[PDB]
C-alpha cells in the first residue's frame, strides 16, 4: 500500500491500543478495541495472496467474536450494578464472560488455534506486530481487574496453554508456527501469576516482547521461515546464526540468560501463596519448549548443513536495510540478569 | 394501538387485493401450456453504509441546538460534516467513483 | 425479568449458530449481527428502564460500530470468494496447525 | 427491614380543583403573579424534605389558595373569563397566540376589579426567596455514619534497609 | 504488595518529589557500570552485524552506545531505590500501627530450651 | 496498564458518563440517584477490599433500587394469595380495586 | 403481558435464522427478528432508538447483506411513576452527544474515516 | 496572486459545483466566529424555562434575590422583547 496510508493504519492501530489503556469507561475500552481491530486486518493483509486473504478473516472472525462477548459482558455487569467505569465486576457470569473474551483475544488456550494459521498466512512483519504489540491491551484490562478473576478458571487456562504450546512446538518445522506456539506458552506463564502479582505479569510481557523482537528481526535479516532455509544461513552470515542461537539458548529460560528471570520470579511468587505443585508442573512442561528451540540451535548454527552453488552470489552482496535497535534487543535479551531487582519500578 | 391497526389493515387490505388478483384468473380453463459478480456495486454498496452510519451520527442536529454549548456543538457537527466530506474525498481521489 | 432472559437467550442461541458453522461464511456474519441487535435491544432497555439519559448515546454508538465491523467482514467475504468462486467454509484450510 | 408509614385517608382530604387543564391554563398567569407565596413555601418544603408525607400541610394551603383566587375570579370576571377559556380550550395546543383579543378583555376586566397586573416575559421562571419557620431538615437522606478513612501514614523516607534485600544481591 | 493504589500517588510521575530526601546512587555504581558494559556490547554487536571491523569501527557511535545506557541505568537506579524505601516505610509503618498483630517474643535461652537429640550412627 | 492521563492532566475524556448521579443535562435524574450518592459517599477514599465488606447495605439498597427483586417476590406473593382466597371464596375486592371508585384530581 | 409475546416471537426468529438455512432466508429470519425487535424497544418508550433500528439496521446493513447476497450464488412493574416534563429525556440524552460526548464524536469520526480507508485498501486486490 | 487568481478562474470553469461547496462550506465555517447574534442565540438558549425553579430559603443576606417574581430583582427579558 501508499507509506503513507501504511504509517496512519500503524497509528491508528497504536491509538485503539493506547485508547484501551488510558480510558476509565467500559465503552471506551470497547471502542479501543473495535478501532484496532479495524486497523490492524489491512496490515496483515499487506501483502496480497490467498493465504494472507484467509488469515485475516480467520483474525477477524476470531476477534469479532470475542468483542462480541465483551460487550455482553459490559452489558450483564451495567445490569446488575448501573456502572461502567472498569473496576470490580460486580457479577460471577459476567465476569466469566469477559476472561472468555479476553482469553479469545489473546489466544489462551482452547481458544489458541488461530494463532499459528494466522501467524503462517502473514508475512515475518506482520507476524512481529501481532504477537508484540496485540498483547498489551487485554493484558491491561486483565490487570485491571484481577482482583476479581476466578482464580480456578484463569490458572486451568494457563497450565492448558503452556502443555499445549509445549506439545505444538515439538512438531513444527516452519518457524512462524514455532513463535506461535511459543508465544501461546509465554502467555499461558504471564496469565498463571495475575491471581498473585500484576507486576510479574507485566514484567514477563516486557522480557517476552524483547525476545521476539529479537527473533523475528534476526529471521527478517536472514529471510528465512523454515529450518532448512534457516540451516543456509550460516554460510553466508555466520554471526547471525550465533546471536540467534545464544537468543534461543535464552528463550528456552536457560541461566543466567534474561529468559530464567521471569519464570523464577513467577515461581517466588507463587510459592510465597502456598502453591507448589503448579509452579513444577509449568518448569516441567518449559522443558518441551526448551527442546525444540534447541532441535532449532542444532540445525541453525551448531551444525553445518549442506549449501548450494548459487550462494557463492550472495556472497558479493551486503544487506541495503539495516534495523535499529537489534543490538539491543539482543543484549536486553540475553544479559540481563544481574539487572533483576529493577523489577521494582513497577516495569 | 392505533398505529397496530393501521398496519394491520394495510396489510390486510394488501394481502387481500393480491390473492383475489392472483386467484380470479386461476378459475377459467386455459391452455396451461451468472459469474462476473462485478465489483463496482458492491464498492457503492459498501459507500452507501458507511455514509449511512455517518448520517445516523448526524441525526440527533435538531435537538443538538438547544444544549447553551452552542460553540461546542457546532464545532463537533462541523467536525462530523467534515470528515463525511473527507471520506467522500478519499475515495473520489483514489478512484472509487468510476465505473 | 423474563423480557431481559428472552433477550439473552436469543444472544446465546445467535452465539451458538455462530459457533455452529454448517457452511456459508455469509451465514457466521448473520449471526454476528444478530449477535449486535440483540445486545442494542438489552443495553437500550436497560438505559431506559433506569433513566441513565447520558448513556442514551450508547446504543446508537455500539450500532455504528458494528455495522463498520460488517462492512469490513463482508469486503473480506467478498475477497475469499473471489479466490474461490463461493463462500464455503471449508475452502479456506490452506492454513492449518 | 422497618414498616413503611403511611397518612391516614383523612390527611389526605381537601377540597379538590375541580377544573379543567384549560381553565388553568387561561387563568396561569394571574394564578402565579397572586398565589405566589403558598406555592413558593410548599416547593421549597417538597425539595427540602424530598417526602411527601412532610408537606401535606403546605399542600392544603396551596388548594385553599387556588379555591380563593378562584372564586374571587368568579364573583368579578365570569364571562370574560368563560370567553377567555373556551378559546383555549378549542385549540388542540391550547396555545394563546390565537384569540389574544378575549385575554385582552379578561386583562381589562381584572384590572378594573382586583388591580391585578399580569406578570411579563422572564417573571415567572425567576428564582425567588422564602421566609419560613420550618427548621432545615439535617439529614434527610437518613445516611449512617460515614466509615473512618485509612490512617494516611506521612513521614520523612529513608532508605531502604539493607537495600532490595532479594536473594544474593546487596544493594 | 501493589503499590499501585497507593494514596497520593500522581498518575504519570516517574520519579516523585518526596524521592528526593534519598542519597542519588553514586557514578561509579557498580550496576551503572554494568550499564555501561551492556552499551558497549551493544555497540560490537552492531559494528559485527553491519560487518565492521568489530572492537574500532565507530567510536562515536559506541560512545553514543555507552552514553545512553548509562543514563538511562541511572534514572533507572533512582526509581528502583525510591520504591524499595516506600516498601520498607510502609512496612515500619504498619508495624507501628498494629502492635498487637507483631508482639515482642518473649527471649529465651537455649540453657531452658528442651531441643530433641538425634544421634548420626 | 491502565494510565491515568486524565487524572494527571484534568482532562475529563469519560468520566461524565460513568455515573447516573453525574450531570446530567437539563438535571434530569437517574432513577436509582439517591441510593447510587449513598453508596459512592459510603465507599469514598477507603479501598474496594473495605468498601466491599462495610458498605454493603447501601450498594444491597442500589441493588434493591435497580432491579426491584424482592419488592416483586413480595407483590407475587401478595397477588398469589388473594387469587387462592378469590378461588376460595372468602374474600373479595372493594370498590375501589374494582373500577367503581371515585377519582381524583 | 404484550412485551412478553413480542420477546417470544423475537427468541423464535432467532432460532429460525440461527439454523443458517440458505443465506437468503436466514436474512429474512433476522429481518423479522430486527422487526420484532424494534417493536420491543418502541412499546417500552424509546421511539427515536426504535426507529434507528428500523432506518440504520434494518434499511442499511441488512439491505447491503442481501445486496451481496444476491451477486452470489412480569412487565409494566419495573416502570416509573412521574413524567419528564416538557421534553423527552431520550432526545435530551441523545442530543448531549454533541455537548458531552466530544471524546466520543472524535473518536467514532476517526474510526469511521479510517473504515472508508481499509475498505478501499482491502478491496484493491492486486 | 497571479497563480491563485488563475486557479480561481479555471476551477470557475469547468467545476463551479465545487467552488460553490467550497465557498459555502468555508463560509459556514468563518461567519459564525465572527457573528454578534451567536452571544444572543446563546443568551436565548439560557432563558428557556424547562425546570421549575426551585426557591431558595431567605436568610436575610440575600438582597439580590427577589421575593416575589414582580419585584424588579433579578434576571430580565426586556432585550429578548425588543429583538
Ligand atoms: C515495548 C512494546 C513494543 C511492542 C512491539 C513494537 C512495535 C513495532 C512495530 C512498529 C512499526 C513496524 C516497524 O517498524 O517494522 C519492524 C521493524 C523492522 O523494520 P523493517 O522490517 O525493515 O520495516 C518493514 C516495514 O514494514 C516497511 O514498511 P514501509 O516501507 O512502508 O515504512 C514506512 C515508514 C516511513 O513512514 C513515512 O513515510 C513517514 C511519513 C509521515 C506520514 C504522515 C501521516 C500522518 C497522518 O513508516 C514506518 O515504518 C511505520 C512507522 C509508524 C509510526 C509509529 C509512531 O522493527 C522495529 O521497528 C522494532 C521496534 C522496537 C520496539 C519499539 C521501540 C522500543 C520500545
Ligand atoms: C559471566 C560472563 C562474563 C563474560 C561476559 C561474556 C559476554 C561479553 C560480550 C558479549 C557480546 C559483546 C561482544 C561480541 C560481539 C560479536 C562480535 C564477534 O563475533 O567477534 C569478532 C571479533 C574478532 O573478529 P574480527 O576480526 O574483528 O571480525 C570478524 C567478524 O566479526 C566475524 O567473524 P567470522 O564471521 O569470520 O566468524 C564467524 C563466527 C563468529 O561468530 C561469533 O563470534 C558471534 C559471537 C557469539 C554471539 C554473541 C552473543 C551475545 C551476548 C551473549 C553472551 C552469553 C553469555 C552467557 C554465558 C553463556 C556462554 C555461551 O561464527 C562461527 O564461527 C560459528 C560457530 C559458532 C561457535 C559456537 C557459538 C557460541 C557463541 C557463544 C559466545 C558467548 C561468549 C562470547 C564472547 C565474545 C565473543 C566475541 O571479536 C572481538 O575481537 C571483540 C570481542 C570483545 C572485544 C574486547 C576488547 C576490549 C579490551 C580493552 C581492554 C580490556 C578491558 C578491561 C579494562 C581495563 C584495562 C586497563
Ligand atoms: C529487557 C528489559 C525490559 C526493557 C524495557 C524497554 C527499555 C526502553 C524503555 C525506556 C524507558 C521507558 C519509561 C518511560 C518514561 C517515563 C515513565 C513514567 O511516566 O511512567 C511511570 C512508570 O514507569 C515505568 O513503569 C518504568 C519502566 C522501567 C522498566 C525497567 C524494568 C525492567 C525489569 C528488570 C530488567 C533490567 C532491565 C535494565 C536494562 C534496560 C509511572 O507509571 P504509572 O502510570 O504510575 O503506573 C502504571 C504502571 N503500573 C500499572 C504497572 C503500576
Ligand atoms: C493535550 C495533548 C494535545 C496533543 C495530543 C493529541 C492526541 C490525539 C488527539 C485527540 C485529543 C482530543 C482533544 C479534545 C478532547 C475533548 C475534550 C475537550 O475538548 O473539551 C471539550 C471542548 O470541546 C472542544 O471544542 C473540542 C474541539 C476539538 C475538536 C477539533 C479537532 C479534533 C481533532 C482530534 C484528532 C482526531 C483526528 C484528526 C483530524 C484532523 C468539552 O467542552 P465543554 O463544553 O467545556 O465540556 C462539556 C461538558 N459540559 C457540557 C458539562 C459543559
Ligand atoms: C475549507 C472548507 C471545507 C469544507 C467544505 C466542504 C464541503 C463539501 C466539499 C467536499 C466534497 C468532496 C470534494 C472532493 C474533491 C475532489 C476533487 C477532484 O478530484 O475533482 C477533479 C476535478 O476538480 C479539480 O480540478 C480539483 C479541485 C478544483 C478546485 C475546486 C475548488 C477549490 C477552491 C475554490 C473556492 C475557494 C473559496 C471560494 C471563495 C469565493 C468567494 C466567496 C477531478 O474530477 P473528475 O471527476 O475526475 O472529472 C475530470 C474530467 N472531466
Amino acid at each position: 500500500m501508499n507509506p503513507i496510508i501504511y504509517t496512519t493504519l500503524i497509528m491508528t492501530v497504536m491509538s485503539g491500543t493506547m485508547l484501551v489503556m488510558i480510558s476509565s469507561h467500559w465503552l471506551l475500552i470497547w471502542i479501543g478495541f473495535e478501532m484496532n481491530l479495524l486497523a490492524m486486518i489491512p496490515v496483515l493483509m499487506k501483502n496480497f495472496n490467498p493465504r494472507a486473504t484467509e488469515a485475516a478473516t480467520k483474525y477477524f472472525l476470531t476477534q469479532a467474536t470475542a468483542s462480541m462477548m465483551l460487550m455482553m459482558a459490559i452489558i450483564i455487569n451495567l445490569l446488575y450494578s448501573g456502572q461502567w467505569t472498569i473496576t470490580k465486576m460486580f457479577n460471577p457470569v459476567a465476569m466469566t464472560m469477559m476472561t472468555m473474551a479476553l482469553a479469545m483475544k489473546l489466544g489462551l488456550s482452547p481458544f489458541h488455534f488461530w494463532v499459528p494459521e494466522v501467524t503462517q498466512g502473514i508475512s515475518l512483519q506482520a507476524g512481529l506486530l501481532l504477537l508484540t504489540w496485540q498483547k498489551l491491551a487485554p493484558l491491561s484490562v486483565l490487570c485491571q481487574i484481577s482482583q476479581s478473576i476466578n482464580p480456578n478458571l484463569m490458572l486451568t487456562m494457563a497450565m492448558l496453554s503452556i502443555l499445549i504450546g509445549g506439545w505444538g512446538g515439538l512438531n513444527q518445522t516452519q518457524l512462524r508456527k514455532i513463535m506461535a506456539y511459543s508465544s501461546i506458552a509465554h502467555m499461558g506463564w504471564m496469565t498463571a501469576v495475575l491471581p498473585y502479582n500484576t507486576t510479574m505479569t507485566i514484567l514477563n510481557l516486557l522480557i517476552y516482547i524483547t525476545m521476539t523482537l529479537a527473533m523475528f528481526m534476526l529471521l527478517i535479516h536472514s529471510s528465512a521461515t523454515t529450518t532448512l532455509s534457516l540451516s543456509h544461513t550460516w554460510n553466508k552470515m555466520p554471526v547471525i546464526t550465533s546471536l540467534m542461537m545464544v537468543t534461543l539458548l535464552s528463550m528456552g529460560g536457560l541461566p543466567p540468560l534474561s529468559g530464567f528471570m521471569p519464570k523464577w520470579m513467577i515461581i517466588q511468587e507463587m510459592t510465597k501463596n502456598e502453591s507448589i505443585i503448579m509452579p513444577t508442573l509449568m518448569a516441567m512442561t518449559a522443558l518441551l519448549n526448551l527442546y525444540f528451540y534447541m532441535r532449532l540451535a542444532y540445525s541453525s548454527s551448531l551444525t553445518m548443513f549442506p549449501s548450494t552453488n548459487n550462494m557463492k552470489m550472495k556472497w558479493q552482496f551486503e544487506h541495503t536495510k539495516q534495523m535499529k535497535l537489534l543490538p539491543t534487543m539482543i543484549v536486553l535479551s540475553t544479559l540481563v540478569l544481574p539487572m533483576t531487582p529493577a523489577l521494582s519500578s513497577l516495569n | 394501538m392505533n398505529i397496530m391497526l393501521t398496519l394491520l389493515t394495510n396489510v390486510t387490505l394488501a394481502s387481500l387485493l393480491v390473492l383475489i388478483a392472483f386467484w380470479l384468473p386461476q378459475l377459467n380453463a386455459y391452455s396451461e401450456k451468472r459469474l462476473p459478480f462485478s465489483m463496482k456495486f458492491f464498492l457503492v454498496a459498501i459507500t452507501f453504509l458507511l455514509f449511512d452510519l455517518e448520517i445516523a451520527l448526524l441525526l440527533p442536529l435538531p435537538w443538538a441546538s438547544q444544549t447553551n454549548n452552542l460553540k461546542t456543538m457546532l464545532t463537533m457537527a462541523l467536525f462530523l460534516l467534515i470528515l463525511l466530506a473527507a471520506s467522500l474525498a478519499y475515495e473520489w481521489t483514489q478512484k472509487g467513483l468510476e465505473w | 425479568p423474563l423480557v431481559y432472559m428472552n433477550i439473552i437467550m436469543a444472544f446465546a442461541i445467535a452465539l451458538a449458530g455462530l459457533l455452529m458453522y454448517r457452511s456459508h461464511l455469509m451465514s457466521s456474519l448473520l449471526c454476528l449481527e444478530g449477535m449486535m441487535l440483540s445486545l442494542f435491544i438489552m443495553s437500550t432497555l436497560i438505559i431506559l428502564n433506569t433513566h441513565f439519559t447520558l448513556a442514551n448515546m450508547m446504543p446508537i454508538i455500539l450500532l455504528v460500530f458494528a455495522a463498520c465491523e460488517a462492512a469490513l467482514g463482508l469486503s473480506l467475504l467478498v475477497m475469499v470468494s473471489n479466490t474461490y468462486g463461493t463462500d464455503y467454509v471449508q475452502n479456506l484450510n490452506l492454513l492449518q496447525c | 427491614p422497618g414498616i413503611v408509614e403511611l397518612p391516614t385517608l383523612e390527611d389526605l382530604k381537601v377540597q379538590e380543583v375541580k377544573v379543567s387543564s384549560s381553565v388553568l391554563k387561561a387563568a396561569a398567569h394571574h394564578y402565579g403573579a397572586q398565589c405566589d407565596k403558598p406555592n413558593k413555601e410548599f416547593m421549597l418544603c417538597r425539595w427540602e424534605e424530598k417526602d411527601p408525607r412532610r408537606c401535606l400541610e403546605e399542600g392544603k394551603l396551596v388548594n385553599q389558595c387556588a379555591l380563593d383566587f378562584f372564586r374571587q375570579i368568579k364573583r368579578h370576571c365570569a364571562e370574560p373569563f368563560t370567553e377567555y377559556w373556551t378559546c383555549i380550550d378549542y385549540s388542540g395546543l391550547q396555545l394563546f397566540r390565537h384569540c389574544r383579543k378575549q385575554q385582552a378583555k379578561f386583562d381589562e376586566c381584572v384590572l378594573d376589579k382586583l388591580g391585578w397586573v399580569r406578570p411579563d416575559l422572564g417573571e415567572l421562571s425567576k428564582v425567588t426567596k422564602v421566609k419560613t419557620d420550618r427548621p432545615l431538615p439535617e439529614n434527610p437522606y437518613h445516611s449512617r455514619a460515614r466509615p473512618e478513612p485509612n490512617p494516611e501514614a506521612e513521614g520523612d523516607l529513608k532508605p531502604a534497609k539493607h537495600g532490595s534485600r532479594l536473594f544474593f544481591w546487596t544493594m | 504488595t501493589m503499590m499501585s493504589g497507593r494514596p497520593g500517588r500522581v498518575p504519570l510521575q516517574f520519579l516523585p518529589n518526596e524521592a528526593r530526601s534519598l542519597p542519588p546512587p553514586k557514578l561509579t555504581d557498580p550496576r551503572l557500570v554494568y550499564m555501561g558494559f551492556l552499551g558497549y556490547c551493544s555497540g560490537l554487536i552492531d559494528n559485527a552485524i553491519r560487518r565492521r571491523p568489530v572492537v574500532s569501527a565507530g567510536l562515536h557511535r559506541q560512545l553514543l552506545y555507552v552514553t545512553s545506557f548509562v543514563f538511562f541505568g541511572y534514572y533507572l537506579l533512582k526509581r528502583q531505590d525510591y520504591m524499595y524505601a516506600l516498601r520498607d516505610h510502609d512496612m515500619f509503618a504498619y508495624v507501628k500501627s498494629h502492635p498487637e498483630d507483631f508482639p515482642e517474643k518473649d527471649k529465651k535461652t537455649y540453657g531452658e530450651i528442651l531441643e530433641e537429640f538425634h544421634p548420626v550412627r | 496498564p491502565f494510565f491515568d492521563v486524565q487524572k494527571r492532566l484534568g482532562l475529563d475524556l469519560d468520566r461524565w458518563m460513568t455515573i447516573q448521579s453525574a450531570e446530567q443535562p437539563h438535571k434530569i435524574p437517574g432513577r436509582c440517584h439517591a441510593f447510587e450518592k449513598e453508596w459512592i459517599e459510603c465507599a469514598h477514599g477507603i479501598g474496594g477490599i473495605r468498601a466491599e465488606k462495610e458498605c454493603k447495605i447501601e450498594f444491597d439498597d442500589f441493588v434493591e433500587c435497580l432491579l426491584r427483586q424482592k419488592t416483586m417476590k413480595r407483590l407475587s406473593a401478595i397477588k398469589r394469595q388473594r387469587d387462592k382466597l378469590i378461588k376460595e371464596g372468602k374474600y373479595t375486592p372493594p370498590p375501589h380495586h374494582l373500577g367503581k371508585e371515585d377519582p381524583r384530581p | 403481558y404484550i412485551a412478553f409475546i413480542l420477546s417470544t416471537i423475537f427468541v423464535i426468529g432467532f432460532v429460525g435464522f440461527s439454523s443458517k438455512p440458505s443465506p437468503i432466508y436466514g436474512g429474512l429470519g433476522l429481518i423479522v427478528s430486527g422487526g420484532v425487535g424494534c417493536g420491543i424497544v418502541l412499546n417500552f418508550g424509546g421511539s427515536f432508538l426504535g426507529l434507528m433500528v428500523f432506518l440504520i439496521y434494518l434499511g442499511g446493513m441488512l439491505v447491503v447483506f442481501g445486496y451481496t447476497t444476491a451477486m452470489a450464488t412480569g412487565d409494566w412493574v419495573i416502570y416509573d411513576t412521574g413524567d419528564s416534563g416538557f421534553f423527552s429525556e431520550e432526545a435530551m440524552g441523545i442530543a448531549a452527544l454533541y455537548s458531552y460526548g466530544t471524546w466520543l464524536v472524535i473518536v467514532t469520526g476517526w474510526s469511521l474515516l479510517i473504515g472508508v480507508v481499509v475498505i478501499m485498501e482491502i478491496t484493491r486486490g492486486n | 496572486a497571479g497563480r491563485i487568481a488563475s486557479f480561481l478562474k479555471n476551477a470557475w470553469a469547468k467545476e463551479p459545483v465545487l467552488v460553490a461547496s467550497f465557498a459555502i462550506g468555508g463560509l459556514a465555517i468563518i461567519l459564525p466566529s465572527l457573528s454578534p447574534y451567536t452571544n444572543y442565540a446563546i443568551r436565548i438558549n439560557r432563558a428557556t424555562p424547562y425546570n421549575y425553579p426551585v426557591p431558595l430559603r431567605d436568610d436575610g443576606n440575600m438582597p439580590d434575590v427577589p421575593s416575589h417574581p414582580q419585584d424588579p430583582q433579578g434576571p430580565s427579558l426586556e432585550w429578548l422583547k425588543n429583538l
